[PDB]
């Protein structure tokens, strides 16, 4: 099952396109670098996950461009203010496909506990998101979860190979969510460690 | 000499596959993937001391590769003449020619 | 050798056809730095490598470089020159032409008349070059390093800000 | 095996093709590029002309020139960014105050 | 500059390459996500859940 | 067809074209080794899942830069845009492309050498001075202002760090160099020529601490080929360094390719060392620097070359 832009469609994959569609889907996944935008509290753990301690550059998300042009996917990590959400808009206009975005925190998620005059209540109100993390903060290891959720994300999506050739739409995963496939495990949970100790 | 023909085919091949090669990756990255203040004059004179001196270095590089045969004459001419480029790099240094905050 | 020459002549020829005959500063600068290393393939080709090699370190390499430096500074976006085509006018381009060509060919037809026995294009290294330039022309030397002072001087006098 | 002729050709087509830029240009900074074409040029017929004979004296005088060559660039380069600063255009058939 | 200053700089520039070939030298920090599990502590705020007696009901 | 002419001349082109494609897969891994080593300098692992060892990020990378958008900017112009990264690679490829790496194996015996390595950076700089005209932006303008006066004020004395080498082996031929440090290697006479050439070579790479800009208007395979002929260049000065100052193929007991390969990889792991240590010094030290003091270092080692030359001349 997969989504459309240019509708929901099914797999359009001869062999040998499928073969080169899985080695460009491999080099954009294990090739991703994230654009350096600081917005709040959000982007302090992102730069933490970019630390020594959690070591970030193992997945190739490292090299941190500081121009939005040799950026492919936007850390939207942090409130979405008014007065900067034409900023953040222009800067996701400024990236070329292919683009992700990962909303980090409930900030950008939904404008979380911030429900205020002069926050926009999500970023996904003006620019599309591709993988939300819930938390305030999240922790850096749960920014490399949603890195590695977004890179099997991409794993099985479909794009043009050249601009030449072919269907120039891009197809989108309808993949199974993560609430469904962990129930399974999270329900089972009987008992936790008492918080009394260390 | 097969030796000297032999190398200048090669260098000749080095060259034509480089530029090639860069040509190619251009033409691959174009290929593939689809789609959707006044400057000051300080730097004008650093630009023309580095020709100056450059100048005066392509002298300095043409003295290098005969110090033996010139002998310690030859010595004595390329002392003047480094004596005089030094004379006025420190005339450029002192009148803050050189100096690029005020 | 003489394949590199006479195509590196034409190379160089084409490339300075197009500096005068051109409107944008840096592309005539381009075609300027093309013909520079056409100039220093010709200069290899008959065997003198310093030659080539001072054309392309210095010539192509410091004096381009300089005038690069000066149109970027200016920001010459053709205010009052790129809006006139002046020079591309025959009325203005047709007098300067013919009497260019009138001057080549009376120098053509000079030049034709002396004695050629042609070059062999022996390779003249750069350590006979500066053999002779610490040899018999100490003076040319060091009079050189004094007209470099001198230009360094004046230029310095001149374009400062203040 | 090359001709001095043909390369005393090609030095004399570049220093008209030099001159012609210096002329009809109206550009302060097209004039010095053809100068800078004409001063090449005759560096050129230098170094043809001591490659013909065998000599250094040719690659001693090319070194000569091209120092008076970068020292003449500097110099138009300094008087061109004065009238830019002192005159905000680069007009050479503006510049005409005393005459007669 | 002076002369001091400049050898004090090399000096101290010397130092840095050592100590940060020293830090090369030394043990790493990382804890390896997903490979290591993260260690939480019990009272670690994450997902919620809602809980049941130890008769089996729903506590809330 | 069978002639050993023919042999010959076929056996020393895939030398040359052996040679090149070593370089360049070189430089591109040496760009996922400069990750890695920054990563073991810094305490940490850097990319080690892609494939083994991490050997195949750079495949990922080089999918994904191929396969990007290409992107020319709408009031740019076009040939000077594409030309700049051109320039960025070639020019210091070719700079390599004298580089002796074992007796035998050589790409162009030059009688210019290291003349050769200062035209190619000469025309080095245009990259730099072309991708702040073609951007079309002030910032990037100013910005390659800045790095070309930098680049200018360095490579104003490169040449003459270079002087000393070239005055103690008497020629500009690299194999000559390479010859006359049969007995003591050229960082021991010529060690202010090396520590100038060691700046001078950090300088004109773009790299720590001589850097900053004009990169943000790139993208795809054109900031891809900036990056790669950084790290070409980064090798190239780097073998440039072992040929002209440690005796380039020269050793005991290795093969000689072992020797200038331990060598130039020791240099690598020098400049990655250099990146991570040193701060960012401010641009009137660095200009300072590089005009007050290394210049007159590099006069005054030559004329000191000149005379203990002639002195044992007897
Ligand atoms: C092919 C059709 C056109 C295609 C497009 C243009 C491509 C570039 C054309 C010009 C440059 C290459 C010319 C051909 C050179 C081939 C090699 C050659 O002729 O070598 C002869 C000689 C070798 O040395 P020598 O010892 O004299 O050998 C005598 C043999 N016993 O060589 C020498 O002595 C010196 C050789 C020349 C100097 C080195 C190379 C200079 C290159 C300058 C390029 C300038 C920019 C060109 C830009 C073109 C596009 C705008
Ligand atoms: C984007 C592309 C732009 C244009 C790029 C260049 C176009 C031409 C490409 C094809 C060239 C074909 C090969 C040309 C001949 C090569 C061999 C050669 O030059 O041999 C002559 C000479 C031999 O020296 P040696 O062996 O010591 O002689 C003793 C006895 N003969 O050796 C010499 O004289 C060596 C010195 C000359 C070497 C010239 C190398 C190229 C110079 C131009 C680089 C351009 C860089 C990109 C553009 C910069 C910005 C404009
Ligand atoms: C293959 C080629 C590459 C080879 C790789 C290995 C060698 C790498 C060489 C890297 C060289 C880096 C040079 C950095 C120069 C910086 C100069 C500068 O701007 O210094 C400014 C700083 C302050 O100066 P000042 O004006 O007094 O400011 C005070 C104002 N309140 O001034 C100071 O703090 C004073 C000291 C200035 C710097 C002196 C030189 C230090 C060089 C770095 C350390 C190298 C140590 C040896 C490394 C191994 C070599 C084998
Ligand atoms: C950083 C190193 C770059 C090297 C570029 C050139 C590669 C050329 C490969 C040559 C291989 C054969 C060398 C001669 C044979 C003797 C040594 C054999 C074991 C390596
Ligand atoms: S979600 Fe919380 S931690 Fe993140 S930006 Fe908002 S307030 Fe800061």
């Amino acid at each position: 099952d997969y989504t459309l832009t240019r509708e929901i469609v099914t797999d359009p994959l001869n062999v040998f396109m499928g073969k080169l569609n899985d080695m460009v889907n491999w080099g954009r996944k294990n090739s991703i670098w994230p654009y350096n935008f600081g917005l709040s509290c959000c982007y302090v753990e992102m730069v933490t996950s970019f630390t020594a301690v959690h070591d970030v550059a193992r997945f190739g998300a490292e090299v941190l461009r500081a121009s939005p042009r040799q950026a492919d996917l936007m850390v939207v990590a942090g409130t979405c203010f008014t007065k900067m959400a034409p900023v953040i808009q222009r800067l996701y206009d400024q990236m070329l496909e292919p683009k992700w975005v990962i909303s980090m925190g409930a900030c950008a998620n939904s404008g979380g506990m911030y429900d205020i005059y002069s926050v926009v209540q999500g970023v996904d109100k003006f620019i599309p998101v591709d993988v939300y993390i819930p938390g305030c903060p999240p922790r850096p290891e749960a920014y490399m979860q949603a890195l590695m959720l977004l890179q099997e994300s991409i794993g099985k999506e479909r794009r043009p190979l050249s601009w030449v050739v072919g269907d120039q739409g891009v197809y989108r995963a309808n993949m199974q969510s993560e609430r469904e496939r962990k129930r399974g495990e999270r329900i089972a949970v009987t008992n936790l460690r008492t918080p009394d100790e260390i | 000499s097969t030796e000297v023909i032999a190398h200048h085919w090669a260098f000749a091949i080095f060259l034509i596959v480089a530029i090639g090669l860069c040509c190619l990756m251009l033409v691959g990255g174009w290929f593939l993937g689809g789609r959707a203040l006044r400057l000051s004059a300080k730097f004008y004179l650093v630009a023309m001391f580095f020709v100056i001196f450059d100048v005066e270095a392509l002298y300095l590089f043409a003295w290098s590769t005969s110090i033996r045969e010139s002998g310690w004459v030859g010595f004595v001419e390329a002392a003047i003449f480094i004596f005089v480029l030094l004379a006025g790099l420190v005339y450029l240094v002192r009148i803050g020619a050189l100096d690029w905050t005020p | 050798m003489e394949f590199a020459f006479y195509i590196c002549g034409l190379i160089a020829i084409l490339a300075t056809l197009r500096v005068i005959t051109h409107t944008n500063p840096v592309h005539a600068l381009l075609y300027l730095i093309i013909s520079l290393l056409a100039i220093s393939g010709v200069f290899f080709s008959l065997g003198a490598y310093f030659a080539g090699a001072l054309e392309i370190i210095v010539y192509a390499g410091a004096i381009m470089v300089l005038f690069v430096f000066v149109v970027m500074m200016l920001n010459l976006g053709g205010s009052e020159i790129e809006q006139e085509r002046q020079w591309l006018k025959p009325q203005v381009w047709i007098g300067p032409a013919i009497l260019s060509a009138i001057m080549l060919v009376v120098i053509v037809y000079a030049i034709l008349g002396v004695n050629d026995q042609g070059i062999d294009g022996t390779p003249i290294s750069a350590k006979a070059v500066g053999i002779t330039l610490f040899g018999p022309y100490v003076l040319a030397v060091e009079l050189a390093s004094m007209l470099l002072l001198a230009g360094l001087v004046v230029a310095f006098h001149v374009g400062r800000e203040e | 095996m090359i001709p001095l002729q043909h390369g005393l050709i090609l030095a004399a087509i570049l220093f008209v093709l030099g001159l012609t830029g210096l002329v009809i240009r109206r550009n302060l900074l097209f004039m010095l590029i053809g100068l800078e074409i004409m001063i090449n040029a005759s560096a050129l017929a230098f170094v043809v002309a001591g490659s013909y004979w065998g000599q250094t004296d040719g690659q001693v005088m090319y070194i000569l020139a091209i120092s008076l060559a970068a020292a003449e660039a500097s110099i138009g380069l300094a008087l061109l960014l004065q009238l830019h600063r002192r005159r905000q255009n680069l007009n050479i058939d503006s510049v005409s105050e005393m005459r007669g | 500059m002076t002369l001091k200053e400049l050898l004090v700089g090399f000096g101290t520039q010397v130092r840095s390459i050592w100590m940060i070939g020293l830090h090369a030298f030394a043990k790493r920090e990382t804890r390896m996500y997903p490979e290591e599990p993260v260690y939480l502590p019990p009272r670690y705020r994450g997902r919620i859940v809602l809980t049941r007696d130890p008769d089996g009901e729903e506590r809330c | 067809w069978i002639s050993p002419e023919l042999i010959e001349i076929l056996l020393t082109i895939l030398k040359a074209v052996v040679i090149l494609l070593v370089v360049v897969t070189c430089g591109a891994f040496m760009s996922f080794g400069e990750r890695r080593l920054l990563g073991l300098f810094q305490n940490r692992y850097g990319p080690n899942r892609v494939g083994w060892g991490g050997s195949l990020q750079l495949v990922a990378d080089m999918i994904k830069m191929f396969f990007k958008e290409d992107w020319i900017p709408k009031f740019s112009d076009r040939v000077i845009f594409t030309l700049a990264p051109m320039i960025a690679f070639t020019s210091l490829l070719l700079a390599f492309a004298i580089v002796p790496v074992s007796p035998g194996w050589v790409v162009a015996d030059l009688n210019i050498g290291i003349l050769f390595f200062l035209m190619m950076a000469g025309l080095a700089v245009y990259a730099v001075l072309f991708a702040g005209w073609s951007s079309n932006n002030k910032y990037s303008l100013l910005g390659a202002m800045r790095a070309s006066a930098q680049t200018l004020s360095y490579e104003v004395f490169l040449g003459l760090s270079l002087m000393g080498v070239v005055a103690q082996a008497g020629s500009f031929n690299m194999t000559d160099i390479v010859n006359s440090q049969a007995h003591v290697w050229n960082v021991i006479p010529q060690f202010f020529g090396f520590i100038t050439f060691a700046i001078a070579g950090v300088a004109v790479c773009h790299r720590h601490p001589f850097d900053q800009g004009y990169h943000i208007e790139y993208s795809g395979m054109k900031f891809g080929l900036f990056f790669v002929g950084e790290y070409i260049g980064i090798v190239t000065i780097s073998a440039l360094m072992v040929t002209l100052f440690f005796g380039g193929w020269q050793g005991p007991l290795l093969p000689p390719f072992i020797w200038f390969a331990l060598k130039t990889a020791f240099f690598m792991m020098m400049f990655i060392l250099i990146r991570a240590s040193l701060p960012r010094p401010r641009y009137d030290q660095v200009m300072s620097f590089g005009w007050k003091i290394c210049l007159p270092l590099t006069l005054i080692n030559l004329l000191v070359t000149a005379a203990v030359i002639l002195w044992q001349a007897q």
